[PDB]
RNA sequence: UAUACCUCUGCU
RNA sequence: AGUAGUAACAAGAGGG
């Protein structure tokens, strides 16, 4: 995505590659609740959804 | 605001930001699958060019071949091949008469390459389509493939080592009627292993002879394939490879039209770009000068249509055959060759097609040898139809190809056409009210047209035209176009009242190189040095050009510097250097030390510029030649890597040999196929050659010359060595029958 | 996951996460060999507003997000483009350059 | 504008 | 025929 | 499905 992107993030001391990609990924999910029950609501016509 | 980069050309002009229409930021295209449907296409095409000509069997092959040459004139502006013979000889005559004693020292040079040339030039350049396999093989391969075939028939002259007789064991060959060759096939052996019997994929060889015909195609085959990463093109296309037969003829009649291209104002070829710049000023410096103040100058920026496809091989035997005039009729004869084979081309169709069943979900591959035979209810109706048209052409499996040319088969002859076009625009000839010079390299050029109005401009235009139309080729109505005498292109150069810069062409040279860790160093630093005298790279983006290779050096080969946070597979070796390390500046960035570049030293090699702070273990590990890291290659194939930017050229480099000049693993396919055993000879043929340079060390640097054997050459030495080592020097009288003894022992095994 | 690193004007070093890439299968041997992948990225565009741009997106709803802005905290949906998509080795090396 | 959609203040 | 494995290959 | 684009990938080959 473009545009239409949209990031949580942390504060983090860590330079421009730095420290393991899935631990820092969850270090950012653990920032945002409020998740819901996911629902589809605009489908991809030609896939099972 | 809706932003638009198309409206800086509003104020700045198209040639000074003409690098915002050059997206060489981003993928090329490149084929997916056969180009089966590419080759047809261009054989087809090249046939229709040349449809009114005169169609002929071929004694020898029985190949259906079209001749357009001296045929009717063309009637429309479409594509056509149909030159006229005198017409030709016209204008290489004229090309005689201008530059005076050039075709005799051209012939004489070249008479002088051919006596001296040997059997291992051919070992040099791109893969040759081998004969033996019906596949592109390596050069040397190729060549070392053709000389085993034709020493285990009747053919051994090339033993002597020069490459006229090898040339002459190629056209003896052609007498044999029963040609033997040994190809390879799959074998499923069963043996037990320790309790149970497990099937085994082994190799053995089978002989195999050949037809008078069934050998011939295969030495007029020349390969097909599609060009991938093309630039400035929708559609791909087809490029050609030559066979090992045609290919030492074709190497010196290339020389020839080099010796002729390298004297001619007019020829692009071969020389580099700021060359081209150079000789393309004179032509308009000397127009202008030559000129009077009441004439006009308009310069055509030049592109010629279909050019392969219209140069004709018949044309080609012509035009040497007047440049050779007066020499001796052995090199008239030897030169001739080529184009005569050319003349008598097939071209292999690919790999073929693959079909797809939806309801079955099921694909299969079909070889290009079936399209004579399959039924056509597979294909759709454009291939359908390029099957049908290409049925009266097959001949074995491959297509007859009599008229034109493909790309990649043949270079600076072309030019030498095209360059005496040009030479009948002189004031001295035409003698009208209009006049010509310019500048050409293969299918591109620029032509400067003077005269005393617009009228004598559009009449020179016509009769540049025309003429060019009477020697097959066809200028580009759609991409040629003209103005007044002041901007044009050529090659991608633009010139706005002199030279500007196109620094996106070179934009995908910025990178890691992915030679080696030192090799990759050398180039980088260099691209952005030639970038700033060449391209007007500026000073500020050459340092961010600094920056950005060391971030793209550094994250490839994981040699991040040692003081990084970072996690790879190599930082902790890296660490260990690092806090080992007394003087840090004096590690090299693929040993985790820091960037040393700025713009006043990207001209020193890395570990040059580093020695003085280098520590003295460190450095003496570093370059330690007893390192096994290093390939001990020829002196000629040192510090050479490969680019693209022209053909494929080879670059040179400046930089020590270190560890760090190392060589990646090679692709392991081969293990699958047939051809395995090729691993083997080399791995044998490596050794024996290994062992030869430690009785001949100079071997490596100069190509050892002799007709005497190599283990006969290595036992002369052995003994000598042996002599002169006791004689007068610091070996024992014991030792020296001890080495005969082995020579002795060695000379009773044979 | 699809990280991004960067500094702000004021100084402090970031963490940034867009969203997942699942890898499938990547038994590539040509450069154009295809490996296949599936993007699961996050949004706050409604993807309605311009169905025609999202052709090959499957679009969820996966949360509501508060979102503080000068004096007034808004609530907005959280959405997850999600697609399947794919890529070339090839393809790959350039966009390591891209620099 | 109120806030920034792709890096909202949240 | 299906389902597990095992081996080689990733420009050849 | 998706990549892609004038023809392919969506593993190939073998233990048959
Ligand atoms: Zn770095």
């Amino acid at each position: 995505l473009l545009m239409d992107a949209m990031k949580l993030s942390v504060l983090n001391p860590a330079h421009e590659g730095e420290g393991i990609p899935m631990k820092d990924a969850k270090a950012c999910l653990d920032t945002f609740w409020g998740w819901k029950k996911a629902t589809i609501i605009k489908k991809h016509e030609k896939g099972v959804n | 605001m809706d932003v638009n980069p198309m409206l800086i050309f509003l104020k700045v002009p198209v040639q000074n930001a003409i690098s915002t229409t050059f997206p060489y930021t981003g993928d090329p295209p490149y084929s997916h699958g056969t180009g089966t449907g590419y080759t047809m296409d261009t054989v087809i095409r090249t046939h229709d060019y040349s449809s009114r000509g005169i169609w002929k069997t071929n004694s020898e092959t029985g190949a259906q071949q079209l001749n357009p040459i001296d045929g009717p004139l063309p009637e429309d502006n479409e594509p056509s091949g149909y030159a006229q013979t005198d017409c030709v000889l016209e204008l290489i005559e004229g090309l005689d008469r201008s530059h005076p004693g050039l075709f005799e020292t051209a012939c004489q040079e070249t008479i002088d390459a051919i006596q001296q040339t040997r059997v291992d030039k051919l070992t040099q350049g791109r893969q040759t389509y081998d004969w033996t396999l019906n596949r592109n093989q390596p050069a040397a391969t190729a060549l070392a493939n053709t000389i085993e075939v034709f020493r285990k028939n009747g053919y051994k002259l090339n033993e002597s080592g020069r490459l006229i007789d090898f040339l002459k064991d190629v056209l003896l060959s052609f007498e044999n009627d029963s040609m033997e060759v040994t190809t390879h096939f799959q074998k499923k052996k069963r043996i037990r292993d320790n309790k149970k019997m497990i099937t085994q994929r082994t190799i053995g060889k089978k002989r195999v002879k050949l037809t008078k015909k069934n050998y011939l195609i295969r030495a007029l085959t020349l390969n097909t394939m599609t060009k991938d990463a093309e630039r400035g093109k929708l559609k791909r296309r087809a490029i050609a490879t030559p066979g090992m037969q045609i290919r030492g003829f074709v190497y010196f009649v290339e020389l020839l039209a080099r010796n002729i291209c390298e004297r001619l104002e007019q020829s692009g070829l071969p020389v580099g770009g700021n060359e081209k710049k150079a000789k393309l000023a004179n032509v308009i410096k000397k127009m202008m000068a030559k000129s009077t103040d009441e004439e006009l100058s308009y310069t055509i920026t030049g592109d010629n249509t279909k050019w392969n496809e219209n140069q004709n091989p018949r044309i080609f035997l012509a035009m040497v055959l007047r440049i050779t005039a007066g020499q001796p009729e052995w090199f008239r004869d030897l030169l001739a060759v080529a184009p005569i084979m050319f003349s008598n081309k097939v071209a292999r169709l690919g790999r073929g097609y693959m079909f797809e069943s939806k309801s079955m979900h099921l694909r299969t591959q079909i070889s290009a040898e079936n399209l004579s035979d399959i039924n056509l209810r597979y294909f759709n109706e454009d291939t359908k139809k390029k099957i049908e048209k290409i049925r009266h052409l097959m001949v074995e499996g491959t297509a007859s190809l009599s008229p034109g040319m493909m790309m990649g088969m043949f270079n600076m002859l072309s030019t030498v056409l095209g360059v005496s076009v040009l030479n009948l625009g002189q004031r001295e000839i035409l003698k009208r009210t209009y006049w010509w010079d310019g500048l050409q390299s293969s299918d591109d050029f620029a032509l400067i047209i003077n005269g005393h109005f617009k009228e004598d401009i559009q009449q020179g235009v016509n009769h540049f035209y025309r003429t060019c139309k009477l020697v097959g080729i066809n200028m580009s109505q759609k991409k040629s176009y003209i103005n007044k005498t002041g901007t044009f292109e050529f090659t991608s150069f633009f010139y706005r009242y002199g030279f500007v810069a196109n620094f996106s062409m070179e934009l995908p040279s910025f990178g890691v190189a992915g030679n080696n860790e030192s090799a990759d160093m050398s180039i980088g630093t260099t691209v952005i040095k030639t970038n700033m005298i060449n391209n007007d790279l500026g000073p500020a983006t050459a340092q961010m050009a600094i920056q950005l290779f060391i971030k793209d050096y550094r994250y490839t080969y994981r040699c991040h510097r040692g003081d990084t946070n970072l996690e790879t597979r190599r930082t902790k070796s890296i660490k260990r250097l690092w806090t080992e390390t007394i003087s840090k500046a004096g590690l090299l960035v693929a040993d985790g030390g820091p960037n040393p570049y700025n713009l006043r030293n990207l001209h020193i090699p890395e570990v040059c510029l580093k020695w003085s702070l280098m520590d003295p273990d460190y450095r003496g590990r570093l370059c330690n030649p007893n390192n096994p890291f290093v390939h001990h290659m020829e002196v000629e194939s040192t510090n050479l890597a490969v680019v693209m930017p022209g053909p494929a050229k080879s670059l040179e480099y400046d930089a020590v040999a270190t560890t760090h000049s190392w060589t990646p693993k090679r692709n392991r396919s081969i293990l699958n196929t047939n051809q395995r055993g090729i691993l083997e000879d080399e791995r044998i043929y490596q050794k024996c050659c290994q062992v030869f340079e430690k009785f001949f060390p100079s071997s490596t640097y100069r190509r050892p010359i002799g007709m005497a054997s190599m283990l006969d050459a290595m036992l002369s030495r052995a003994r000598i060595d042996a002599r002169i080592d006791l004689e007068s020097g610091r070996i024992s009288s014991q030792d020296f029958s001890e080495i005969t003894n082995t020579c002795k022992a060695i000379e009773a095994l044979k | 996951p699809i990280i991004t690193k960067c500094r702000d004007t004021s100084g402090q070093r970031r963490t940034n996460l867009y969203g997942f890439i699942i890898k499938g299968r990547s038994h590539l041997r040509n450069d154009t060999d295809v490996v296949n992948f599936i993007s699961l990225e996050f949004s706050l565009t409604d993807p309605r507003n311009e169905i025609h741009k999202w052709e090959k997106y499957c679009v969820l709803e996966i949360g509501d997000m508060e979102i503080r802005t000068s004096i007034s905290t808004i609530m907005k949906p959280v959405y997850l483009y999600v697609r399947t998509n794919g890529t070339s080795k090839i393809k790959m090396k350039w966009g390591m350059e891209m620099r | 504008p109120s806030y920034s959609p792709t890096s909202p203040s949240y």
